RNA sequence: GCUAAACCUAGCCCCAAACCCCACCUUACUACCAAACCUUAGCCAAACCAUUUACAUAAAGUAUAGGCGAUAGAAAUUGAUGGCGCAAUAGAUAUAGUACCGCAAGGGAAAGAAAGCAUAAUAUAGCAAGGACUAACCCCUAUACCUUCUGCAUAAUGAAUUAACUAGAAAUAACUUUGCAAGGAGAGCCAAAGCUAAGACCCCCGAAACCAGACGAGCUACCUAAGAACAGCUAAAAGAGCACACCCGUCUAUGUAGCAAAAUAGUGGGAAGAUUUAUAGGUAGAGGCGACAAACCUACCGAGCCUGGUGAUAGCUGGUUGUCCAAGAUGAAUCUUAGUUCAACUUUAAAUUUGCCCACAGAACCCAAAUCCCCUUGUAAAUUUAACUGUUAGUCCAAAGAGGAACAGCUCUUUGGACACUAGGAAAAAACCUUGUAGAGAGAGUAAAAAAUUUAACA
RNA sequence: GCCUGUUUACCAAAAACAUCACCUCUAGCAUCACCAGUAUUAGAGGCACCGCCUUCCUUAAAUAGGGAUGGCUCCACGAGGGUUCAGCUGUCUCUUACUUUUAACCAGUGAAAUUGACCUGCCCGUGAAGAGGCGGGCAUAACACAGCAAGACGAGAAGACCCUAUGGAGCUUUAAUUUAUUAAUGCAAACACCUGCAUUAAAAAUUUCGGUUGGGGCGACCUCGGAGCAGAACCCAACCUCCGAGCAGUACAUGCUAAGACUUCACCAGUCAAAGCGAACCUUUGAUCCAAUAACUUGACCAACGGAACAAGUUACCCUAGGGAUAACAGCGCAAUCCUAUUCUAGAGUCCAUAUCAACAAUAGGGUUUACGACCUCGAUGUUGGAUCAGGACAUCCCGAUGGUGCAGCCGCUAUUAAAGGUUCGUUUGUUCAACGAUUAAAGUCCUACGUGAUCUGAGUUCAGACCGGAGUAAUCCAGGUCGGUUUCUAUCUACUUUAAUUCCUCCCUGUACGAAAGGACAAGAGAAAUAAGG
């Protein structure tokens, strides 16, 4: 422990104290590096490399729509809603070697990632999730054990509304009339011939899109999932039905 | 060190200490004039306005006359035989508006103690005469000398770089580039005591404004008050420095040349003993004779604007008065006969 | 009665002795007044510090000093010299090491 | 062979479970007469202090608050009988809240089943031993230990001695070893080889204090009620004289662990008064009371005592317990110089590649010794990465200087050496000289290493 | 000081406090003090009864004593503080005898502080600077018992005093921050009382006491920069020697960006800068937070200039924790100062250097003063004087023996040698000293922890009380004057406890030598005393 002084006595000043000189961590001006950090939205990246790897190893089935639930179940991505994760962002990394036809739903998508997905004959849509809906989507089984009716998926905040109503982002709230134009624009820009997915034998699968207020593909808001006896209780009260449809 | 003492001195402020010194000395010196001098010193100071000859001199003079000030200098040279300083009448306390940059780009006038202009007018600046200011670098008399002619050469010296920088500031403000850049203006920061060796019998007209007790400012400002108790040693050695500087000026002036010893103090010690001791020292250690020239005509000429103490045998003393709070100013004209 | 005078040293002087390899921008020497003058491929800052303008080897030489004519005091000093006298100064040069580029084959059109 | 030594259960600790005749508030333990509720403060941290701090899991030490600093700090949401205990200085304080101490509040025990001596004093000389020796001593060598210091035999601290008890608690990040691995983890969290688990690492005693709430005016200060005492003489209705009882405490001596935590003997002051004194009652702690001495308030009152906050705090002092080896030594800021943080140094582990020495060439005008720089060469180290304590306002010697007095075992800066490390020498000996890397030897060669000097006739 | 009284229980009994008397200020009034009172009353403060006006003497000697609203007047009193006549006395010169206690031995009973271990000597030297323990010498069988108090820096309280701590506490304030609480008012609120909000006070409450330097003062400094110390890369202190600055002038690309570098030994901060873009064709001070601005940007101090947002004096009534890392006495260094001795003669000395004295200086030596250093001791050692007892040096004051002399004799002056012995009593003063009185053969200079308080004393000084004078707003303070004021120790160890006189005067020689006289010897001897030692 040394010899005498505060250090042998065990009473040396706090960490960061500099003997009275204005400490380094206080003499530096305050700057908004981390202002609002806990309210910034975070999106876990999903590179096309990782997506192709998952598809190749069979952990993600491209024959069915790929949403956040399927990604998590295949363990392709780890979402932490409590840490302000708002979902998954597609990432162009691996685009030049992506060769999978997939119907994938994500929260953000880069232009190049959209281009790769569409060139392979697939469909990509950016879908928003509030923190609660995101938690339920990422871990549905715990939610089903909570014994609560499936809630409605909330709409994007005002700042995010334009993003999800824009067709260039394949927003899930965007006018579907503008989608062919945007897809043709990407095909022209990136020099590939747009494949007419309507002719594909999986066109129905590629078209399936959950309703903007729907969390799970085949389950409607307000239903209760009784896993114990493999049943789905549906409300019939007019007020409840109106609420869960609104 | 001994912390506890039986008795400690009253701890006067420097202003009060200066007042006590003045009361114990000038009271004896002046008898019944001391109360008037005291009240004048303690009251506000009357500032004269010296127009800048390097600016719109006629326009500025017109503006000042509109402000009702009159040029006391103008109606003095006539009897005494470019300088124009406007001062208000006796008793008037009107201030002068703060100086502002003029049309030419230089300050129209300098607000300075009208008493700190008599030494300049008594030195007798003749055209084409080389002029020295041994230590006078508060501006003032220096700028007055500058605003005398465009056919004259002048050097100004002061040990203090701060005061030299102040001279430079006022020069850039008032003197134009033409004169300031020209050799007409030569400023230096050297010791005047050795100026006799630095230059000897070179200058024709010298002005020696030795550092003084500056009684009015001593009573006014506490900062750097010469009468602070600690600086008694410097106060005591002031006479030696004053004598040395006057001797250096008398050595530097040419034979037959003229010097003006100047002071901003009432002290007979710093006024007449300085000049007499300088004469003695410079006539013995250097065998050079100097004659004190009479300024009684100068006194009568400027009696209207200033009040002068007559009992002073050598030199002239402008004492402050409530009617004309212009003093103090002691000045003595000395011609080097050898 | 003597105050002040506690200023620390400026740590000036040569930073690169002769033969030292110097990259562009490296300060070669910091001086208060011109002890060493800039030579070839050596620049001068506001504060009269010498820095390398090219990447090379630092050399110190003695060369005749001919000041800029607009340097009036130096010109007068020269004007007062005798006919045979020539002023000299110590100059710092950077002998550039690499060539400033090479021509490469890019495409065989 | 005495004193003594020892012993094992009396009980206790932490969990789990379970919700546990008569007398007596008057002076308590006495048979029987006409009214509660109301913010804690402060210590402490902030290196003072003044706002402030200080009375399931996960989200998350997040949002927030804050001399925006010390630090404080959510919620939405999630859903959840046993003993690697003690065993009579331990474990409860406990055989007992007893004895005992205190007026009181209050404090609060102990215990039951070797040392020291004696047998047998002692012999020149000496840290009490060691080398030895035929032999105890005699011979030679040898300046106790701890702590604090530049440096201690030091005439600096602590220790009579024995037994028992008595002092390093933990994170962040690392490193090591497993597991699994672009994933790890038994939800939450982390992840651009990570994640998970484990291993390793942060003392003891001590103030004067502050505040809260009690307890104290059986001493003492003053006061209230109702009592009592004051001979004799002199003087006459007395804050009168002398002088008993009584009260006090001037001076001296004694005593000073005492007869006494303020006494004794003599001497002395008052002794009908503002006197002394018994009884009961009152005033309570920032308060009372005070013929103000900072006097007194239960022996220690410039602010009582007890309990609690409290294991207060202490940059200050002291202490900090097995063996063995290894590496290891002299700037800046700071209410700061008795401290700390950063640097430098130091230690460990790791990476890869130059490191030191170093000639020539080279480094200024103004107005010496040397230094810097690096091809070789002698060498094997250096840099970087990770982690990190501690030392960090020293001494003397040689040298260049400054201050002082061309004093100081004096005070400063610089280069170097030595000391704080072994040994030999210079008498003893930190700092001068020789010399170092460790063991055994009843071998050998050496190093430094011992002061020298004696002196007045005269043509 | 009027008086009698009171007070620091346990170091101060006093001049301090009170006190009648007097003065000043405040109050016009009842049902719990004042007060069951009412201005001749009550409360508080000051002041001090009362009354009247505005160099000599003492001694023999005398640092003592007495006398030549304000200014005086002391009646009485006093364990107050000084001085004195006379007396008295063992206070003393100068101590002795006896009794009792204690004591020592015998018997019984039987502690305490203390204690590293000790097989515990002296001298010199050394050393953390003071040695029983180390070096060199000397001494040395072993043990009781009784004394002593020189040492064991002896034992007692983490002594006294001094310094430090971002340790306490007390006191005072024009230190800082508050007015919660009361008292006044004002504004609302209820129609005297009460609530809320403001302002001003009173009373208090909380908190702080920067740093470095300075012994005889009346402060200076604290940040930055230039020069020397520090000569030649860099770097280098100081109460070190000097100097300078807290910006201005200029322009308004004095813009934006960016390789690579420097760096005040850390960080913070601070510098330089190619290329590029854009216009054109510059030479020092300060952080964070906080505020203000729409923002760009800007501000206050933070000069104790790495910056507490806002806090001073004082403490001897003090306390705690420490410090010999830091003062005073003392020890130890040093020798400026001081003292001594030689060399030189300037010179004085009637001339005359050297009978004697001595300048400017030089060279040695000492460790007696005044200082300097901060090395030992701050985990019970005040200091000065005095008493007692002294050990030692000789640089000799007397006594002894000599040389010279400006020594005829006596006398001196000077020098050499000599440390065996000796070296007074009084007045003032606490005094060491000093002055004075009277002596003496002489009344020596010093060291010994300015020897010696476990032997004594406490008069000065030093602690708690109080005055005078002074400083300070006050609390308080003071190198000053004064009155008062607790001095513990039973001895374990070392050491020690029985080791051939000196002077003076008288006389003889002898009023002899010598000398003109005056004066006046030696050497030798006798007698008286006195002291010292031993009986
Ligand atoms: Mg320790
Ligand atoms: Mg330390
Ligand atoms: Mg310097
Ligand atoms: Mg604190
Ligand atoms: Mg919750
Ligand atoms: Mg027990
Ligand atoms: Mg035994
Ligand atoms: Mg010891
Ligand atoms: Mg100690
Ligand atoms: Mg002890
Ligand atoms: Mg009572
Ligand atoms: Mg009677
Ligand atoms: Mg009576
Ligand atoms: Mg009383
Ligand atoms: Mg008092
Ligand atoms: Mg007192
Ligand atoms: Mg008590
Ligand atoms: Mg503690
Ligand atoms: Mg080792
Ligand atoms: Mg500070
Ligand atoms: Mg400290
Ligand atoms: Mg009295
Ligand atoms: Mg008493
Ligand atoms: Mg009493
Ligand atoms: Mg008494
Ligand atoms: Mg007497
Ligand atoms: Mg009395
Ligand atoms: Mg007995
Ligand atoms: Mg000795
Ligand atoms: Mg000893
Ligand atoms: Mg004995
Ligand atoms: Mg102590
Ligand atoms: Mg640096
Ligand atoms: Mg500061
Ligand atoms: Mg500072
Ligand atoms: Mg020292
Ligand atoms: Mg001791
Ligand atoms: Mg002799
Ligand atoms: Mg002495
Ligand atoms: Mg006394
Ligand atoms: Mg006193
Ligand atoms: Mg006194
Ligand atoms: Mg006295
Ligand atoms: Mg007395
Ligand atoms: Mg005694
Ligand atoms: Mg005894």
């Amino acid at each position: 422990r040394g010899h005498k002084g505060e250090r042998q006595r065990g009473t040396r000043p706090r960490l960061g104290f500099e003997g009275g000189q204005t400490p380094f961590y206080i003499r530096i001006p305050k700057y908004g590096f981390n202002e609002g950090h806990s309210f910034r939205r975070q999106y876990k990246p999903l590179s096309l490399n990782r997506l192709q790897y998952l598809i190749d190893l069979g952990r993600v089935d491209p024959s069915q729509p790929i949403d956040l639930t399927q990604l998590v179940n295949g363990r392709g991505v780890t979402i932490q809603p409590l840490k302000r994760d708002y979902g998954v962002q597609l990432v162009e990394e691996g685009a030049d070697t992506f060769t999978a036809k997939v119907n994938i739903e994500v929260q953000l998508a880069s232009e190049l990632a959209i281009a790769a997905i569409e060139k392979n004959g697939g469909v990509v849509t950016t879908a928003f999730y509030d923190p609660r809906s995101l938690d339920i989507v990422c871990k549905p089984v715990p939610f089903f054990l909570r014994g609560q009716p499936i809630p409605k998926r909330m709409l994007p905040p005002e700042e995010l509304v334009p993003y999800y109503t824009d067709a260039k982002n394949r927003g899930y709230l965007a006018d579907p009339a503008k989608f062919p134009e945007a897809r043709l624009e990407l095909a022209r820009k990136y020099g590939y011939i747009l494949p007419d997915i309507t002719k594909d034998e999986l066109f129905k699968m590629l078209c399936t899109r959950k309703d903007p207020r729907q969390i799970f593909f085949g389950l409607a808001p307000g239903w209760v999932v009784n896993m114990a006896d493999k049943k789905i209780l549906k409300p019939t009260d007019e007020n409840l039905l109106k609420y869960y449809t609104s | 060190y001994k912390k506890k003492w039986a008795a400690t001195e009253p701890k006067f402020p420097a202003v009060r200490l200066a007042l006590q010194n003045f009361d114990m000395t000038y009271s004896v010196q002046f008898g019944d004039l001391w109360p008037s001098i005291r009240v004048s010193l303690l009251s506000e100071q009357k500032y004269g306005a010296l127009v800048n000859n390097f600016a719109a001199w006629d326009h500025v003079s017109a503006k000042l006359e509109q402000l009702s000030a009159k040029d006391f200098v103008n109606e003095a040279i006539s009897h005494w035989e470019n300088l124009r300083c406007f001062t208000f009448d006796r008793g008037d306390i009107s201030r002068f508006p703060p100086a502002r940059p003029g049309s030419l780009g230089v300050m129209e006038y300098y607000l300075m103690d009208a008493a700190s202009l008599l030494p300049v007018l008594a030195l007798g600046l003749q055209p084409g005469d080389i002029v020295l200011d041994l230590c006078a670098a508060p501006g003032g008399k220096t700028l007055a000398l500058l605003q005398t002619g465009c056919c004259r050469n002048l050097a100004a010296n002061d040990l203090s770089p701060s005061r030299i920088a102040r001279l430079q500031k006022i020069l850039h403000s008032y003197v134009p580039e033409e004169i300031r850049d020209g050799n007409q203006v030569r400023v230096t920061s050297w010791d005047g005591r050795k100026w006799g060796e630095l230059e000897g019998d070179t200058y024709d007209r010298v002005l020696v404004d030795v550092p003084c007790t500056t009684d009015r400012h001593s009573l006014h400002e506490e900062e750097n008050n010469i009468f602070k108790r600690s600086r008694k040693k410097e106060r005591q050695i002031l006479p030696v420095l004053q004598v040395q500087l006057l001797a250096a000026g008398l050595l530097a002036t040419k034979p037959g040349g003229h010097v003006v010893y100047s002071t901003c103090s009432l002290s007979h010690l710093q006024n007449e003993y300085v000049v007499q001791g300088a004469i003695e020292l410079l006539a013995n250690q250097y065998s050079i004779q100097v004659q004190v020239e009479d300024l009684t005509h100068f006194r009568r000429v400027f009696m209207d604007t200033f009040c002068f103490f007559s009992s002073c045998q050598v030199g002239e003393l402008v004492i402050p008065n409530l009617m004309a709070n212009f003093g103090p100013m002691y000045f003595c004209k000395m011609r080097r006969l050898t | 009665k003597n105050l002040g005078g506690k200023s620390s040293g400026r740590r000036q002087g040569i930073k690169k002795m002769e033969g030292h390899y110097v990259h562009a921008g490296n300060i070669i020497a910091t001086q208060r007044h011109f002890r060493w003058h800039p030579g070839a491929h050596v620049g001068v800052g506001k504060n009269k510090c010498l820095y390398a303008l090219e990447e090379g080897i630092v050399r110190y030489t003695k060369e005749v000093y001919v000041p800029h004519p607009r340097n009036t005091e130096a010109v007068d000093l020269i004007t007062r010299l005798p006919k045979g006298a020539v002023l000299y100064k110590t100059f710092v040069h950077v002998v550039p090491a690499k060539p400033e580029g090479t021509f490469k084959l890019v495409a065989m059109l």
